[PDB]
């Protein structure tokens, strides 16, 4: 539905891309899009669970061919259902993709969470008449792994030659170690300002009574080699 | 008595850990053997660390899979061009090498300068916790775990720490009917620390974090004004201890 | 613009971050403080006020005996902030 | 471009690892609750519009 | 040439999401500590008591 | 040089935001008062010095 002035060919946008043209032979003004690509997903359960796979085909929709759009866009093999569950795997735009129940791979709406209505009145107050001791495990990383490249073995690999021809780019790789001499002291400076708070290294009594708290799974057992605790010794397994 | 003083920090009488203690001691005991369970049962509750380990091994076998690219050179192998070629042809081919693999080399050295800014984030506020959570106690809401802070505990783990947040997590609610104030003798009372509340008879005050009903007296409460103000102002007597005293 | 750059759609869409800040109104207004820590619990907002004036050093008979005057310029400072945000696009600057 | 190893796959690692990065910030912000609250119609909150 | 160009948009963007982070952290705190409790921390909560 | 593009005015533009950014952070510092206060000069400060 545009318009050009009676002499123009063709038409660009604001990124110097042709948007338009008009034809050659008949005075009339066409219109330049794209063919509809986009990026192809592949929503998979564990290869250890399943092997049921649904595709996203993301940007566009079902043009070309369990097949439905979402804003996310189309999307084969998946099974829509009119629930709402906690989301498993990410589609997009509040779509979240899961294997449940004969299982075959649904896509729902997202659930943000239970209902709820909490009451409320001029005079209504709900105090508590009991409690309940939670104990809860936040996982932080500190540091992370030293690592320097020798930039000289890296790019020539026992020749002068090319040690010569790198000798001509000046000091790439001075800078290279130096950065990550750098790194690898920031990652001993995290664990120095991490744990070692205290100066002192103090050490529990013998005789443990602790008004009735059994620590046993967080103090040191010292008949293991390795002194450290039960949960520090099933923590460094789980990690690879 | 640590846990005394720990339990005024959130604002709930010292009594009621004294007269709680063993199901204290057990309801502590009991979470501690569900972190146990939850850790040997499941392999997948580490991946903070688990993912630091991953994109830094995958970092470094992106570094070490650039080197089998001919980057426009005849051949990936050094040794092939330095012995097919002239020294003056072999150089051309030399210089394509020694530019891709430098630029991977900055790129390596990029993403790790940036990655490492992040470890270096977390980092800081690991130090903060272990300063706030662990070494004293932290008033700041859902920092040291969802509900009322007590005590934290430290833990090591592969490149991290792990810490383990003893809190106070309120359980059976009750509905009562509550008053911001209580007329006595055209005086109005209002509670020093606590609540006003009511069975359904007469009128209790109690802290607001745990249900322990004290008969309202002069030295619960606290006057100030009168009854014409307060919106809301409902009618009881406030005992008086030196009533049956004199 | 279309060179291969697809935008890709957030996961949480403006309803739903919509829904969760309707919830946490709901929570701060009918429980307080309480709703983060545990169950939500029940409290009359003057009772809020008062157990927030107290967090402050403020004696809780301030608010009471001054309800009406803190109601007054609590609803003057919500209509001057949205006079703030109707008539004037400069603070919303660190979002564009 | 085939000729230059891996370049492509590790520049879109990097704007997927921002992507996922995203979501987890505007779920970390908004999703602090697990029920959803409503107001009662009644808004009697002690005089506060 | 276009390769270098993609790859400077990839690094800047990986920096302007770092600081986006920080933000985004800044206002999980914000939630947790403003919103769902009464903040004693001076100057966090805005400017006042 | 003219063949390359627009790097020279990207590296200007993130140069240009970083020089931003430090006045930014020094007022933020500094700035957290909007009037200037001083000492009296009798200086009985309950004996500190
Ligand atoms: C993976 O599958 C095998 C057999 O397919 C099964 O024995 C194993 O338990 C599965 N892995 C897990 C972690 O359950
Ligand atoms: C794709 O979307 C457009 C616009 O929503 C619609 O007109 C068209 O019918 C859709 N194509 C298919 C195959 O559904
Ligand atoms: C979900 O409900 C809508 C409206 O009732 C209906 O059109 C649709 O077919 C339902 N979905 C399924 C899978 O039955
Ligand atoms: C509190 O709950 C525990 C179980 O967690 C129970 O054994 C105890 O009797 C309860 N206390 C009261 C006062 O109801
Ligand atoms: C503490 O709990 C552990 C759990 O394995 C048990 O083995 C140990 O005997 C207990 N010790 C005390 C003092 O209760
Ligand atoms: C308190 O009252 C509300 C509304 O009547 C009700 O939903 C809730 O179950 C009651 N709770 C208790 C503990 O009585
Ligand atoms: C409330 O508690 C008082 C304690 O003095 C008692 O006499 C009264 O019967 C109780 N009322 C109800 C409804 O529980
Ligand atoms: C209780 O509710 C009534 C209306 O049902 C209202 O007039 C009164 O003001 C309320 N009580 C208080 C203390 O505001
Ligand atoms: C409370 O008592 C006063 C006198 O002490 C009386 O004037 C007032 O009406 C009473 N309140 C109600 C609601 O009747
Ligand atoms: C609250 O404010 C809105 C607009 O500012 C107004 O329409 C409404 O009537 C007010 N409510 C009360 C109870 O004053
Ligand atoms: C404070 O200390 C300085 C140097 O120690 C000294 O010159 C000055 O007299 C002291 N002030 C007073 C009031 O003594």
């Amino acid at each position: 539905n545009k318009k050009f002035l009676p002499f123009q060919q063709f038409g660009r946008d604001i990124a110097d891309t042709t948007d338009a043209v008009r034809d050659p032979q008949t005075l009339e003004i066409l219109d330049i899009t794209p063919c509809s690509f986009g990026g192809v997903s592949v929503i998979t359960p564990g290869t250890n669970t399943s092997n049921q796979v649904a595709v996203l085909y993301q940007d566009v929709n079902c043009t070309e061919v369990n097949v439905f759009q979402t804003r996310a866009g189309c999307l084969i093999g998946a099974e829509h259902v009119n629930n709402s569950y906690e989301c498993d795997i990410p589609i997009g735009a509040g779509i979240c993709a899961s294997y449940q129940t004969s299982q075959s791979i649904i896509a729902y709406t997202m659930s943000l969470g239970a209902e709820n209505s909490v009451a409320y009145s001029n005079n209504s107050i709900a105090i508590p008449t009991n409690f309940t001791i939670s104990v809860t495990t936040e996982i932080l990383p500190v540091s992370m792994t030293k690592t320097s490249v020798d930039c000289t073995m890296y790019i020539c690999g026992d020749s002068t030659e090319c040690s010569n021809l790198l000798l001509q780019y000046g000091s790439f790789c001075t800078q290279l170690n130096r950065a990550l001499t750098g790194i690898a002291v920031e990652q001993d400076k995290n664990t120095q300002e991490v744990f070692a708070q205290v100066k002192q290294i103090y050490k529990t009594p013998p005789i443990k009574d602790f008004g009735g708290f059994n620590f046993s799974q967080i103090l040191p057992d010292p008949s293991k080699p390795s002194k450290r605790s039960f949960i520090e010794d099933l923590l460094f397994n789980k990690v690879t | 008595m640590q846990m005394a003083y720990r339990f005024n920090g959130i604002g709930v009488t010292q009594n009621v850990l004294y007269e709680n203690q063993k199901l204290i001691a057990n309801q502590f005991n009991s979470a501690i053997g569900k972190i146990q369970d939850s850790l040997s049962s499941t392999a997948s509750a580490l991946g903070k660390l688990q993912d630091v380990v991953n994109q830094n091994a995958q970092a470094l076998n992106t570094l070490v899979k650039q080197l089998s690219s001919n980057f426009g050179a005849i051949s990936s192998v050094l040794n092939d061009i330095l012995s097919r070629l002239d020294k003056v042809e072999a150089e051309v081919q030399i210089d394509r090498l020694i530019t891709g693999r430098l630029q991977s080399l900055q790129t390596y050295v990029t993403q790790q300068l940036i990655r490492a800014a992040e470890i270096r984030a977390s980092a800081n506020l690991a130090a903060t916790k272990m300063s706030e959570c662990v070494l004293g106690q932290s008033k700041r809401v859902d920092f040291c775990g969802k509900g009322y802070h007590l005590m934290s505990f430290p833990q090591s783990a592969p490149h991290g720490v792990v810490f383990l947040h003893v809190t106070y997590v309120p359980a059976q609610e009750k509905n009562f009917t509550t008053a911001p104030a209580i007329c006595h003798d055209g005086k109005a009372h209002f509670p020093r620390e606590g609540v006003f509340v009511s069975n359904g008879t007469h009128w209790f005050v109690t802290q607001r974090n745990f249900y322990e009903p004290q008969i309202i007296t002069t030295d619960n409460t606290f006057v100030s004004g009168n009854c014409d103000v307060v919106i809301g102002i409902v009618n009881n007597t406030v005992y008086d201890p030196l009533q049956p005293e004199l | 613009k279309f060179n291969g750059l697809t935008v890709l759609p957030p996961l949480l869409t403006d309803e739903m971050i919509a829904q969760y800040t309707s919830a946490l109104l709901a929570g701060t207004i009918t429980s307080g403080w309480t709703f983060g820590a545990g169950a939500a619990l029940q409290i009359p907002f003057a009772m809020q006020m008062a157990y927030r004036f107290n967090g402050i050093g403020v004696t809780q008979n301030v608010l009471y005996e001054n309800q009406k005057l803190i109601a007054n310029q609590f609803n003057s400072a919500i209509g001057k902030i949205q006079d703030s945000l109707s008539s004037t696009a400069s603070a919303l600057g660190k979002l564009q």
